[PDB]
DNA sequence: CCCTCCCCTAC
């Protein structure tokens, strides 16, 4: 297929759901618990 | 001058006689500086470049980034063959103040005694400072007479060369946010970093030669080479003292303030 | 035959020299049949009326910059403007130096800068202890290492 | 003999190699040699010592 | 104002005399390189060439003009031929008044970004020029000047500004002004540099 | 709403000659990332006057992006799973420029912290 | 940003960004502090366009302003663009974080050391004549793995290590185990889970993303690296 | 007027001869002076003959050339190749301020020395040169002088 | 502002 046909098969049947912009979905938290508790190891003066 | 020997000899033969570049009575900087400054002659004619090239190294004679061995004197020094102690060269005194401390340390008749000059009070004999390069490169506050060695080693040999053409050379010698400053000082100093780490890998591959060993205890072995014939020695104690020092731009405080 | 001359047209004299006389000639008048570059400053700044003199001997030291050369004489006489400049409105002009050459470009883009009848040699080195860097002494330092070397190849046998 | 045969500067063992050999030698001080042929362990030591003179004494030659 | 705009001035010319060269074949494309950074903070990645004399050719083109600028209202590249001394195309940089004197770098080089890209995009559409004997010109159109009688005086010179006010004088020669095809352009509209932009074949 | 996105994208190819990306609609029209593809892809219909060159990429499985240069010979497209206008550039060389952009409210995934000022 | 996948799904299960190294790209050797800066600002827009929506970790390279040796400090808090001094206020780490060139980043309790790779790239320059009995990605992967089984992360010392690294406690002498092993600006990529002494250790081979520009996505559910290559 | 434009075209014609005479092989250079004068005020060097002879001869025929300026209306300087006898190139120049015939005389001296300068290099002794006054051909139209009332047309041919 | 003493180079 040429690539005009490909942006037809794509792009006219486009779903444009699930995109309110209003209410974003929240990233999954990922902590680091080495931030603050002592001690980095690598840290030189 | 210039000697071709052949009409087919394309290049020519820098062939000199009696002058600084072929005797050994005074350092192997003024011998490559007269050299370039005679091929510049010779060869381009041009009184300007010759200028440009001798107020840049007398610029940098007189900063300090100079190789420290290209200003070493050798001369032969025959210790019992003087008519007196006050008429002894340069050379006795650092021969005779080397014995003081161990006569051991006695060189064999007609040898080459290297020393250096270095910055004294009003007055101070040439015989009077005349360091050695140990004693040079083990002084704390020491640093090379730019003023002695510039015109005394490198203005008259020149003023005579350019003056059988009629210029004169002693003219020449008279005359928490911040990313810009920060930015400049982190430059220099992994510049200083990496030619640090250059020279010791330098010296810890020419160690290779005795230990056959690559890893730790090398750059241990190598780190006590003080071949005074070499001048990645120089550089590497010039280093040293750069790396050692600086302490205040080395610090929490960059100029970033954090 | 060649470039024709034109309907009405008319000759000079024949110059007095050729290629092959030309130097022979000027030797001859009291001139250097080739005359070698002096000594010059291609810095017209760096001039400063530095060849004086030198014990009495008067040195020639100019430039090759177009302020110091002198312009084309006419019978003798430097033919030169005297009166000041009239700027006119609406001019217009061209540079004058020329850019590099294409070729020039490319060729530095390419480069992208059964008898014995010798002697038996041998050699001899020592290691001494020393104590605390003395240079040590054949008096009170004794002898740990007596390295010898053979040159093999005048060693017969 | 080298003295007498060319001309150079200071006419010491790692002077002359690197002039007519064109070999960099290392120079260790008195005191270092005997700190290594002292050490009774670093077996790398000993052989920097002895690789040391015997190649003093091959460049004699 | 003299500030800013003679650094703002001298980056658009360098990029605007790189693309000329590259875009019409005036120098082999290989000696070209895309960059950002040729002393200066470049608004693209403009192709600059990495020729040692011809960096410095420009640089003292650039330098002559900007000092010149003053009496200068337009700045043309032309585009000569080599078998026969015609100019086939021409570059026209207008000058008109350049709010000269009488500003978020951001900005201008936002401006100059445009007016590059509108020179670009007319540039890819010309023909394929051949090398081998094609090369370019520069003439510019001054208001009320003389150039060539500053060396009746012989001039001795003090330091290098003299020297290069000499040798910026001297460099210019007096010149003269069928199917032109005129072809505008996106100039500079912020407020210190008001800049147009021209074209010129056939 | 195929008004403004037309005129948007009208001024930014045509009186201010830049490449367009569809982020730009995005942050200019406050819409989400399929909605301006389907408007790049309207602009892209109704053409009779095309003076532009289309930056088309797709995402095959195995989450891979390529962006299509030949236009002919596009690889494994059977596993093919979107494909859409990146960009419209009016020159040849792409090249486009990135600068700082205020994103306010123009976002669709935020992280869990905030920012403490 | 969920911008070109679309899949909201799963592209919100990235938690965070880790750059390993390389950053920019330059010679110190002849540099100024102009093209520098640009790059920095290049950088910077980044940053400033993508810390809305993800969290970043940047860490330290061979080839980036910090120092040359192996322990190397976070970047500064300058070296960035303005726009960034809200990120900087001390407050603000959870969402950016410059981090020394060896860590151990404890992601929600999985232990993952980070090393930007001068270790192995330092182990690499020298030829060894043994081993016989060639600068392939199972070498390389053997070479990290005997790095873990040594319980040293610089074998070669004298060539990534420097001056007082520590006093009579050193911190590349392994004291613990981590679960994945990170060495990046490598030439190829390849993971490879080693069984030492009844542990696990999953090893990551990170390529560079100037050429060959992909980017692995590590679960911490199961330990399971997939690659996204970008043309 | 009449004044300046012989004095400059006295000039204009002697560096014109000399240029021609120095960048073919006409005579041999290491004969010229290429460091020391300036013609126009401009940039590039001008080569002079040393020889006291040469350079009174050419003043002499500038002079002569002057002198009947009315009457001719082309002054040619042909290059005749040795023999053969056939002139391979002919530089032509055909026939009320200070300032403007200055400038128009840069300007063509200018073009003249930019139009030599990119010329194929030639043999040695294989040329001598012959003035001409006019009282398979390649053309190459030059600047001239305008302003000036005594309108000066710059052309050369080749082969 | 001339002397001796020292260095070492050139035929
Ligand atoms: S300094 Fe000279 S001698 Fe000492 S190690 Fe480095 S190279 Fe070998």
């Amino acid at each position: 297929l040429h690539m005009d046909a490909l942006l037809t098969k794509f792009n006219e049947d486009r779903s444009l759901q699930d995109e309110n912009l209003s209410q974003p979905r929240t990233r999954v938290r990922i902590v680091d618990d080495n931030l603050y508790n002592k001690s980095n190891p690598f840290q030189l003066c | 001058g210039f000697s071709y020997e052949s009409p087919s000899q394309t290049l020519p033969i820098f062939d000199a006689k009696g002058i600084e570049t072929v005797r050994r009575d005074g350092i192997p900087a003024q011998q490559k500086i007269i050299e370039k400054c005679i091929r510049l002659l010779f060869q381009t004619k041009d009184l300007s470049k010759i200028k440009k090239y001798l107020q840049n190294e007398f610029f940098k004679i007189q900063i300090g980034k100079v190789s420290a061995q290209d200003f070493c004197f050798a001369k032969e020094v025959k210790l019992g063959a003087y008519k007196s102690e006050k008429t002894a060269p340069a050379g006795a005194v650092v021969v005779k103040r080397r014995i003081n401390e161990d006569h051991r340390a006695e060189p064999q008749y007609k040898e080459r005694i290297p020393y250096l000059v270095v910055k004294g009070k009003q007055g101070q004999l040439l015989r009077e400072r005349c360091v050695s390069p140990e004693e040079f490169l083990e002084g704390e506050n020491l640093e090379l007479d730019s003023e002695y060695y510039i015109n005394k080693i490198l203005i008259p040999p020149l003023d005579r060369l350019f003056n059988l053409i009629g210029i004169n050379v002693g003219n020449w010698a008279q005359e928490e946010k911040r990313s810009t400053t920060t930015l400049s000082f982190l430059i220099k100093k992994l510049k200083r970093q990496k030619e640090y780490q250059t020279l010791k890998t330098v010296c810890r591959t020419c160690s290779y030669r005795y230990t056959s060993d690559a890893g730790i205890e090398n750059d241990h072995i190598a780190s006590k080479c003080n071949s005074y014939d070499c001048p990645v020695f120089y550089s590497r104690v010039k280093a040293e003292r750069y790396l050692r020092d600086n302490q205040s731009v080395q610090r929490e405080e960059a100029l970033i303030s954090l | 035959a060649g470039l024709r001359y034109g309907k009405r047209a008319f000759v000079y004299g024949e110059p007095p020299f050729g290629y092959q006389d030309i130097l022979n000639k000027l030797e001859d008048e009291g001139f250097p049949k080739i005359d070698y570059k002096d000594p010059f400053f291609s810095n017209p700044v760096d001039l400063e009326n530095k060849p004086y003199a030198y014990a009495g001997k008067r040195f020639e030291i100019s430039s090759t910059h177009v302020s110091t050369r002198i312009p084309v004489q006419f019978g003798g006489e430097t033919v030169s403007v005297y009166n000041k400049p009239t700027f006119d409105m609406f001019s217009s002009w061209k540079y004058a130096l020329k850019p590099p050459t294409y070729d020039a470009v490319q060729k530095w883009y390419n480069k992208v800068p059964s008898v014995h009848d010798s002697l038996t040699h041998l050699t001899l080195e020592i290691h001494a202890n020393t104590r605390s860097d003395k240079i040590p002494d054949p008096a009170i330092d004794e002898v740990s290492m007596i390295i010898w070397c053979l040159e093999e190849e005048t060693f017969p046998l | 003999a080298l003295r007498s045969d060319v001309n150079l500067t200071q006419y010491t063992i790692e002077s002359a190699a690197f002039n007519i050999l064109h070999k960099r030698l290392p120079h260790f001080s008195f005191e270092s040699l005997t700190n290594m042929w002292n050490a009774k362990k670093s077996t790398t030591e000993l052989k920097t010592v002895l690789n040391y003179w015997l190649s003093r004494a091959q460049i004699n030659i | 104002m003299n500030r800013w705009v003679e650094k703002w001035l001298r980056v658009y010319l360098k990029c605007y005399i790189n693309l000329i060269l590259f875009y019409r074949n005036v120098y082999p494309p290989q000696s070209f390189d895309y960059t950002t950074y040729q002393s200066f903070n470049l608004p693209q990645f403009v192709p600059i060439n990495r020729h040692p004399a011809l960096i410095d050719y420009i640089e003292e083109l650039i330098l002559d003009v900007l000092s010149k600028l003053t009496h200068v209202y337009r700045f043309s590249i032309c585009i000569i031929n080599k078998k026969n001394d015609l100019c086939i195309e021409k570059y026209v940089l207008d000058f008109s008044e350049l709010q000269h004197v009488d500003i978020t770098e951001t900005e201008v080089f936002d401006e100059f970004r445009s007016s590059l890209n509108s020179l670009i995009m007319h540039l890819e559409k010309l023909p394929k020029v051949n090398d081998d004997t094609i090369t370019f010109e520069a003439v510019i159109n001054a208001i009320e000047l003389e150039l060539g009688h500053k060396l009746d005086r012989n001039r001795r010179v003090d330091s290098l500004e003299e020297k290069a006010e000499i040798e910026r004088d001297s460099n210019w020669v007096k010149c003269q002004e069928p199917k032109i095809k005129l072809t505008s352009l996106v100039g500079s509209d912020v407020g210190p540099l008001i800049i147009h932009q021209f074209s010129e074949k056939l | 709403m195929d008004q403004k996105a037309s005129y948007f994208i009208n001024e930014k190819l045509f009186t201010e000659v830049k490449p367009v990306l569809f982020t730009d609609l995005i942050h200019h029209l406050k819409i989400g990332p399929s909605m301006a593809k389907k408007l790049m892809f309207d602009y892209y219909k109704q053409t009779t006057n095309a003076k532009y060159n289309c930056v088309v990429i797709c995402c095959y499985k195995d989450q891979t992006i390529k962006i299509i240069h030949d236009l002919s010979n596009i690889p494994q497209q059977d596993s093919i799973i979107d494909c859409f206008i990146y960009a419209f550039n009016p020159m040849d060389s792409f090249i486009p420029y990135y600068d700082i952009i205020d994103q306010k409210d123009c976002l669709t995934i935020k992280n869990s912290y905030e920012l403490k000022v | 940003m969920g911008r070109i996948n679309n899949k909201i799904d799963d592209i919100s299960l990235i938690g965070r960004l880790l750059i390993c190294g390389n950053s920019v790209d330059f010679d110190i050797k002849s540099v100024n502090k102009d093209e520098l800066m640009i790059s920095l600002t290049e950088f910077s827009k980044f940053l400033h366009n993508i810390l809305p929506s993800i969290s970043v970790d940047i860490m330290p390279g061979t080839n980036d302003p910090s120092d040359k040796s192996l322990p190397q400090q976070p970047f500064h808090k300058s070296l960035f663009d303005k726009s960034l001094e809200s990120y900087f206020n001390g407050s603000n780490k959870e969402i950016l974080n410059l981090v020394t060139n060896p860590y151990e980043f404890s992601y929600n309790g999985v232990d993952v050391l980070a090393v930007s790779g001068k270790n192995i790239n330092d182990i690499c320059k020298y030829v060894i004549p043994s081993n016989d009995n060639k600068d392939d990605i199972e070498h390389r992967l053997d070479l990290m793995e005997c790095t873990m089984k040594w319980q040293n992360i610089a074998p070669t010392a004298p060539d990534t290590l420097w001056c007082y690294p520590y006093t009579d406690k050193d911190p590349f002498v392994l004291d613990k185990w981590p679960h994945v092993y990170i060495v990046a600006n490598q030439p190829y990529f390849g993971t490879r889970v080693v069984e030492i002494g009844g542990k696990n250790i999953k090893i990551i081979s990170v390529p560079e993303f100037s050429s060959t520009g992909m980017i692995i996505l590590l679960d911490l559910e199961t330990l399971e690296a997939e690659t996204v290559k970008i043309d």
